[PDB]
């Protein structure tokens, strides 16, 4: 059914799953005309579909060419998504082709279904969890490629780096969703942190900084007191007066 | 001007012949109903006073044959019989008429409501959907389940009506998935029109049918297809103009005919919502949303 902070353990298993969030698909510019009325102007967008166990990340890039001479853009955009997922799907070899995919919105569940009925033992479900997915365009090196792109493009990458080297992948999708809403409440902030020590660098290869086990620790650290210090801002809230408990729930509850 | 005769009453029942119905006493000296209109199919039906969960009854045209109803005390039933020998028959009718032992079916000469809800509803149709081929007429009752219910038991004693799916292999085209999701008109003018019920009379026939056994026997099943076979013409954007001014008349009727007191478990929210306010044929139902707007406004 539906997946939940209950059945988390489930995103680690051994069964090929991704998530889908099309947040980014359909991506405009509101701008006044010279009469005085609004128009928009689309910018390339991108599906972000993730196999969370392995951090293999499907970049579909969304070129604004897509967009030309159709009508009612926010709906066609989920059907667009839903196409090049059920694409991606018969791309893969059977082996490779996900038991599960798990869509961000409840509005995807239809098209989804729709566009993969020929796939009948391939759950489809949405979930519970507000993920953070809609940051993905803050990771400097996903931005490029999305907005240099001329036409339609698939670009691979692992959005955990070498980290499964390192750590479990039940690890590695915390990091990622702390640094992505780290990105998401305050962006300026969030680069700062992870960008302002020069002797850190990104490898060509990577998307995030080279951090050894314990510089990761003060990362997070830091990412953590971020998200609490806006939610301060936002609410107007004493956060020094808070608890470890209070902190702890807010530190989820979001 | 057919009759069918009753060989007895032995249990306090109301009984039912279309829209009309009446309370017999256990061992009430009643033989039947007689003047029953020749043209249509006729339903009687059966709720027993002792045990409301006893609801059923047989769908028959007596231009078909000479048919009787007889208590079975084995199955605790009444049971439609086929009477073979006309003279016995016509004997059996004559002796009850003269001893004025029968209902007389109780047409108002101005009335057209059973005309207007059996329309498109032919005996031969009934009979594919409720398969027992060695009677001429058909038996439902309030518990029978679709084929649809039974792939989400016993296949012999199921409703066949025709499968609607809208997420379906058979509802969309490959590479049409929005197009065909979003304006269901494929699915109803080439796969069920063209396709499976060669004619709107038929589909419409079907659309009756499943109202009558929703109305008249409480069948959940048979709920689910009416409200199914509405909204895909609702949801189509191209229906020929005479289907969409004909369902306007066949939903007036029916929404005129339902009991006021069973409105909450006969009408579903979301679909008539869908058919009346949003959908591609929200401006096209103006009798139905007038009667609908004045007699279940709440449900709205
Ligand atoms: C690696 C350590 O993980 C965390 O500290 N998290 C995960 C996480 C994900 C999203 N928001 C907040 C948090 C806190
Ligand atoms: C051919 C598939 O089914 C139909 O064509 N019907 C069912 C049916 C049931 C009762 N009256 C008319 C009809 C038309």
């Amino acid at each position: 059914g539906a997946m939940n902070s209950s059945n988390y353990a489930e995103l680690f298993n051994n069964d090929i799953k991704l998530f889908v969030d099309d947040t980014n698909v359909y991506r405009v510019t509101v701008h006044k005309t010279f009469e005085g009325n609004v128009a928009t102007k689309a910018i390339n967008g991108c599906i972000f579909t993730l196999n969370p166990k392995t951090g293999h990340l499907f970049l579909k890039i969304i070129h604004t060419s897509v967009w030309a001479g159709q009508k009612r853009l926010s709906q066609l955009a989920k059907w667009k998504t839903a196409e090049e997922v059920s694409a991606l799907v018969r791309s893969l070899p059977k082996e490779e082709q996900p038991k599960q995919i798990i869509v961000t919105r409840k509005a995807m569940l239809d098209p989804l279904e729709v566009h993969m009925l020929d796939f009948p033992n391939i759950a489809i479900r949405p979930t519970e969890l507000r993920l953070p997915f809609s940051a993905a365009m803050s990771i400097d090196k996903l931005s490029d490629v999305v907005m240099k792109a001329t036409e339609p493009q698939m670009v691979l990458f692992n959005i955990y780096d070498d980290w499964l080297d390192r750590i479990s992948s039940y690890t590695a999708f915390s990091r990622l969703t702390l640094l992505l809403r780290a990105l998401k409440t305050n962006e300026e902030s969030a680069k700062m942190i992870l960008l302002s020590d020069p002797t850190i660098t990104i490898k060509s290869y990577h998307l995030w900084p080279s951090f050894t086990d314990e510089q990761w620790i003060t990362i997070e650290s830091q990412m953590r007191d971020l998200i609490l210090t806006e939610y301060g801002r936002k609410y107007n809230v004493n956060i020094s007066a808070l608890t470890q408990t209070e902190i702890k729930d807010i530190i989820l509850g979001q | 001007m057919n009759t069918v005769p009753f060989t007895s009453a032995p249990i306090e029942v109301t009984i039912g012949i279309d829209q009309y119905s009446f309370n017999v006493k256990e061992n009430q000296p009643f033989h039947g109903i007689k003047d029953i209109p020749i043209g249509h199919v006729h339903v009687i039906h059966f709720q027993h006073a002792d045990n409301s969960s006893m609801r059923y009854g047989y769908w028959f045209d007596c231009r078909m044959g000479n048919f009787y109803i007889q208590y079975d005390p084995k199955d605790g039933l009444y049971k439609m019989m086929e009477e073979r020998d006309g003279a016995k028959f016509e004997n059996i009718v004559h002796n009850f008429k003269e001893r004025q032992m029968m209902v007389s079916y109780p047409k108002i000469d101005e009335d057209d409501t059973w005309y207007n809800l059996t329309e498109f509803v032919q005996m031969d149709k009934i009979r594919k959907i409720v398969r027992k081929d060695e009677n001429q007429f058909s038996y439902v009752d309030s518990s029978m389940t679709t084929v649809q219910e039974n792939e989400l038991s016993d296949p012999a004693h199921s409703l066949n009506y025709t499968v609607i799916n809208f997420k379906s292999r058979e509802a969309i085209r490959p590479g049409h998935e929005m197009e065909d999701f979003l304006d269901k008109s494929y699915y109803l003018n080439t796969v069920m029109l063209q396709g499976i019920f060669k004619n709107s009379s038929n589909y419409f026939g079907e659309l009756q049918f499943a109202f009558l056994n929703a109305m008249f026997f409480g069948n959940y099943g048979s709920s689910l297809q009416w409200h199914a076979m509405i909204e895909l013409i609702c949801s189509s954007a191209t229906v020929p103009k005479h289907m969409l001014d004909k369902l306007d008349e066949i939903l007036y009727y029916q929404i005129k005919t339902l009991p006021e007191q069973y409105s909450d478990i006969l009408l579903n929210e979301r679909v008539w919502n869908i058919c009346l306010y949003s959908s591609f044929q929200k401006n096209s139902l103006h009798n139905t949303e007038k009667i609908m707007e004045n007699k279940y406004p709440e449900l709205l």
